[PDB]
């Protein structure tokens, strides 16, 4: 099956306080100098990946998701070779 | 059991914020709050739900002007 | 899978079986090559079961002019059912593997308790009452009745099966009880009759051990037709006391006033029979004068004229005769005492009963109930009971004994005296099989060593081998229990098996044991006094409530449904959660009945060596024949059959599907080196002294090792 | 005596009866999976590689020659505090138990107003509780702004809009839900 998922990107204040946007983190929550965001939350967020805390969908980054395309490239084993086989190459390459 | 009731009381100590929330949305009636809910010894004990003879026993012979301890003895003396 | 067995390739369905198994049909071979009987043991049931079928089977298919028929025998109808589905697997591999059908029938007999079909007579469910309405509805009366065609409750199914299933034998496969009940169903035939008939045209067929060593049922399957043909015991090891017991034959005071209630009832039927007509009865006194069935076996039964008792006032005045003398020798208040000959001379003398016309009670007894039209022989048992101990007594004893006890047994002592004619060998009992088949294996799993069987049963050995299990990994664990965590010595001594350290010791390894062994385990004692004792110690103690909160526990008693209800509850325990502990008597029926497999019984504890009380008649009798007559000591051939009813119950725990057990003997007698010695080669042989002596906690410490070795795949 | 084994028997009997209530991997196109979100003369490689290996002639230079104090230094004012690459609050206190009584509020307001508001739900007990929930979102409406002008009046400075946005991003929502769903209808 198919999942609708959000890709959110992490925003901060522009210069050391300045033009920064005062909340608190949805995580006795302290206040977010920077953070994600949820286009229909709207509600700031300090890690990632997390399900909505509203609407219920998955908030990721784009390399989460890179980190199990190797499930899905499963490498090829490489033959064995114990005995040196004449390879000139002394060096493990 | 009064447990719709209970649950106030239960959440009254839980957690204050929640239970003030609970509050101030029908003190300053933000939202229709009623919907609220809408969405969200052992020796004895232990052989009164094992034995159907001390099961019937207990219920009958509930103790009463006793010792619960009595009725401890009257079942394994 | 073909295989290269010794005198041809056999084909066989798996394609791969253990090398153990060859070794097995090679060696099995020698008795059909050598034209001899034989004995060996082999741990597994289906794969000794299936290569023996594969073997004979390949040889009968080589060899169908000296071998016309095989003959198997096994404990139990449950066994025997699924024996019989291992046979029509084989024969389906068999048939797939030749491409085409051949001209092979194997099937499977029972008692008319569980094989019949008959609406009346299925809502019954004792053997005697189905037996007792079968004879009735096949009676020659009833028979006749029904020929008149009169409103007649009749076996339509055996009328059919008379009439049509006699006229067309059934051609060829394999046919379960269940699948044979269907078929008669289906064909509208009498199941056990057309079974019976059904041997007459098969070439395999299936009952148990008192099929035949009874020789009522055993010569109507044993015929002379069978002159060449070869039987097989698989699991006989006991042969020498179904044998016994199966001639051995107990009156009772009850016994007694039942017969004379029974005589009373045939007094009455004479009466009714002498106002209605006698004279049409008398056409069987020409044949009795011109001259259920009798225990008395082929060589000993005779058709000789039955001697002065040639009318029914004479026939029930010798019963009466006899009735009386032995509800007198049987009322007398005195010790225990064996009159082998003294009670038939004495007889002779006290009521002057001669052995002759004596010989011939039984006989006529068949012949007047038959002529007396009665309605059943449910009710007359004991009476045809006393009537056959009565010939049997007075034909011969050379083989029992006549003991009177003043008390019923298993008490010590009640006022209903019993009187028991004893058997006390198997050999002369037995002798028909190996005189009249070409060859006798004698194939067993937890049988105690070969050479003791030449002595008790009169037979010379083609084969004596024993084999052990094969396998990649150890499947089974032995382990001997000799000393307690206490210090002290655990073995079960008759002045120190009431000692309450042992009795702790015992239940201290049963808690740990019972704690580390996963699923079903099950204990088995010495007796229910010591068991009790054992139990209510326990309860005194910590003990048992330690046990039962740590795993449910189950007791067995002398009541069958009460011991099949707590036996189903166990196992019902043993599938959920809650797993149960099941404690027993080794010499109970159930240890005898249930078999034991992967999560049902998978550790097996033996508390002590399981001697039986040495003091009863029934042991003395016994033993001192053994030793007058097949001169084997009392304290052998009384530790042999300790240590084969203790592996007996112990072994069981390994019965096939390659699936591990655990079997813990908790007395350093086991480890003595005679009884080592006794114990089976495979037990043996995987017995060692790492396991020979472990102290309690010792041997909770290998078992939980040995459980986690076992539970990864092989 | 036997009633002691009777009963342990009974009750691991009751004990039980108690327990008793009455595919491969498939791909067509995986060069995709090479790239994600990534997005997307000849001369000049040959006279590149050309004059490069001529640039390879001088090797094992002159540090002084390398580099230069007035070079390092532009690197180090650079990278000071007050340099080109150099890039560098709780003042209301009552302010931030009412902005967690409002967190908490908007929160749990609306985990509700949100539960079935994604999904179209063409049925009458899914409908209605989307009308409901804007009923809702309306009665909040009423309240919030109060509480705002609290903290707006309180505090007029240092605005904290974010949990309003929330609301306005609801009737966003909403008035795009209730026009699509007309049009839909
Ligand atoms: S004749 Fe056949 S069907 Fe009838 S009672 Fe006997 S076994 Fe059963
Ligand atoms: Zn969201």
């Amino acid at each position: 099956s198919l999942i609708r998922m959000g890709f959110p990107q992490h925003t901060i204040a522009s210069l050391s306080d300045q033009d920064a946007k005062p909340s608190f983190s949805m995580a006795e929550p302290g206040l977010t100098l920077g953070g994600y965001f949820c286009p229909q939350c709207r509600a700031k967020y300090c890690e990632l990946p997390v399900e909505c805390k509203i609407c219920g969908l998955t908030l990721v980054s784009a390399p989460h998701l890179a980190r199990s395309y190797h499930h899905l490239f499963p490498l090829d084993a490489f033959q064995e070779i114990p005995l040196e086989e004449y390879n000139g190459e002394r060096f493990c390459y | 059991a009064n447990k719709e009731l209970e649950e106030k009381n239960r959440m009254l100590q839980e957690d204050p914020v929640l239970f003030q929330l609970y509050k101030d949305l029908v003190v300053s009636q933000v939202i229709s709050a009623e919907e609220f809910w809408a969405n969200r010894s052992d020796i004895i004990e232990s052989i009164f739900r094992t034995y159907p003879a001390v099961k019937m026993k207990y219920a009958e012979n509930v103790p009463h002007n006793m010792t619960e301890k009595e009725f401890w003895t009257r079942f394994f003396q | 899978m073909k295989l290269n067995v010794d005198g041809l390739l056999v084909y066989f369905p798996y394609d791969y079986i253990y090398p153990e198994q060859f070794s097995y049909m090679r060696e099995l071979k020698r008795t059909l090559d050598a034209k001899g009987h034989g004995v060996l043991e082999m741990p597994s049931g289906t794969g000794k079961t299936v290569s023996l079928l594969a073997l004979i089977m390949a040889y009968q298919r080589a060899y169908p002019l000296e071998v016309t028929k095989l003959i198997y025998c096994s404990r139990t109808v449950p066994e025997i059912e699924k024996v019989i589905e291992e046979l029509r697997k084989l024969l389906n591999f068999y048939e797939k593997q030749e491409g085409e059908k051949l001209p092979f029938l194997g099937l499977a007999l029972s008692s008319r308790k569980n094989l019949c079909i008959h609406p009346e007579v299925t809502p019954l469910r004792f053997g005697k009452d189905v037996d007792g309405k079968c004879h009735s509805l096949t009676a020659s009366y009833v028979r006749a009745q029904y020929q008149h065609d009169t409103s007649l409750p009749h076996c339509r199914f055996y009328e059919e099966f008379d009439a049509h299933g006699r006229e067309v034998p059934l051609p060829a496969g394999i046919y379960n009880l269940d699948d044979l009940k269907a078929l008669g169903r289906r064909q509208g035939w009498c199941p056990y009759f057309l079974a019976r008939y059904s041997i007459l045209h098969a070439n395999v067929v299936v009952y148990s051990y008192h099929y035949l060593l009874d020789p009522k049922i055993a010569d109507l399957v044993s015929k002379e037709l069978a002159r060449k043909a070869v039987v097989v015991f698989d699991e006989a090891h006991n042969i020498d006391n179904v044998c016994i017991d199966s001639m051995s034959v107990n009156l009772t005071r009850r016994t007694l006033d039942r017969c004379q209630g029974n005589l009373e009832t045939l007094q009455k039927t004479v009466l009714r029979i002498k106002e209605t007509d006698e004279q049409r009865l008398r056409d069987e006194y020409r044949r009795l004068v011109e001259g259920a069935n009798p225990v008395l076996p082929d060589e000993v039964l005779q058709e000789a004229v039955p001697g002065s008792i040639r009318t029914a006032e004479h026939f029930l005045g010798f019963l009466r005769r006899l009735l009386e003398y032995v509800k007198w020798r049987l009322r007398v208040q005195h010790v225990v005492q064996e009159s082998p000959p003294a009670f038939l001379s004495g007889l002779a003398q006290r009521v002057c009963i001669q052995r002759k016309p004596l010989r011939f009670c039984a006989e006529r007894l068949r012949s007047l109930l038959h002529t007396l039209e009665i309605t059943d022989l449910a009710d007359f048992s004991p009476l045809t009971l006393l009537a056959n101990f009565a010939t049997l007594v007075s034909t011969y004893a050379k083989g029992f004994t006549i003991i009177i006890e003043p008390f019923d047994d298993r008490t010590p002592t009640i006022a209903n005296p019993i009187l028991h004619f004893s058997c006390m060998d198997a050999s002369l009992a037995i002798k028909p099989v190996f005189e009249r088949f070409q060859s006798v294996i004698i194939t067993s799993g937890t049988l105690s060593p070969l050479d003791i069987y030449p002595k008790i049963l009169d037979f010379h050995p083609v084969t004596m081998a024993t084999f052990t299990m094969t396998l990649a990994r150890v499947c089974l664990c032995p382990m001997i229990i000799g000393r307690g965590n206490d210090q002290v010595a655990i073995s079960s001594k008759f002045e120190t098996r009431e000692d309450i350290a042992v009795i702790r010791n015992y239940g201290n390894l049963l808690l740990e044991m019972s704690a580390v062994v996963p699923d079903g385990i099950v204990a088995f004692f010495t007796s229910y006094q010591y068991m009790e004792s054992t139990v209510a110690s326990w309860y005194e103690q910590g003990i048992l409530e330690n046990i039962q909160r740590n795993k449910l526990l189950f007791i067995e008693t002398q009541d069958g449904a009460e011991t099949s209800v707590a036996l189903e509850k166990y196992q019902e325990a043993c599938e959920n959660g809650r797993g149960a502990i099941l404690l027993s008597v080794a010499r109970g029926k159930v240890s005898e009945g249930i078999d034991f497999v992967h999560h049902y019984g998978r550790a097996v504890i033996m508390f002590g060596v399981p001697y039986v009380y040495t003091q009863s008649r029934i042991l003395k009798a016994r033993l001192e024949y053994l030793r007058d007559q097949f001169q084997i000591r009392e304290n052998d051939f009384l530790t042999f059959d300790a240590m084969r009813h203790a592996a007996q119950c112990v072994g069981r725990a390994i019965r096939g599907k390659t699936d591990y057990g655990l079997m813990v003997f908790a007395d350093k007698r086991f480890a003595r080196g005679d009884k080592r010695g006794k114990l089976p080669r495979w037990i043996q042989e995987h017995l060692t002294d790492a396991n020979l002596n472990l102290t309690v906690d010792e041997g909770v410490q290998v078992a939980k090792y040995f459980l986690r070795q076992m539970a990864q795949p092989f | 005596n036997a009633a002691i084994i009777k009963r342990f028997n009974h009750h691991s009997a009751m004990v039980l009866a108690a327990g008793l209530r009455k595919i491969a991997l498939n791909l067509k196109k995986s060069d995709r999976y090479y790239h994600g979100p990534t997005p997307i003369t000849s001369q000049d490689i040959i006279n590149s590689f050309q004059s490069i290996r001529q640039e390879m002639e001088a090797y094992t230079p002159k540090l002084t020659q390398v580099l230069s104090s007035s070079a390092a230094s532009s690197t180090i004012t650079a990278l000071s505090p007050g340099g080109a690459l150099m890039q560098g609050q709780m003042v209301p206190n009552d302010i931030q138990s009412e902005l967690k009584h409002l967190y908490v509020a908007v929160g749990e307001l609306l985990r509700h107003f949100w539960s079935c508001f994604p999904v179209n739900t063409p049925f009458l007990e899914e409908k209605v509780v989307k009308m409901k929930s804007n009923l809702e979102r309306f009665q909040v409406t009423k309240l919030c702004p109060f509480q705002e002008k609290i903290r707006r009046q309180y505090l007029s400075t240092n605005l904290v809009s974010h949990i309003e946005e929330m609301l306005q991003t609801a009737y966003n929502k909403l008035h795009t839900w209730q026009s699509r769903r007309l049009m839909k209808k």
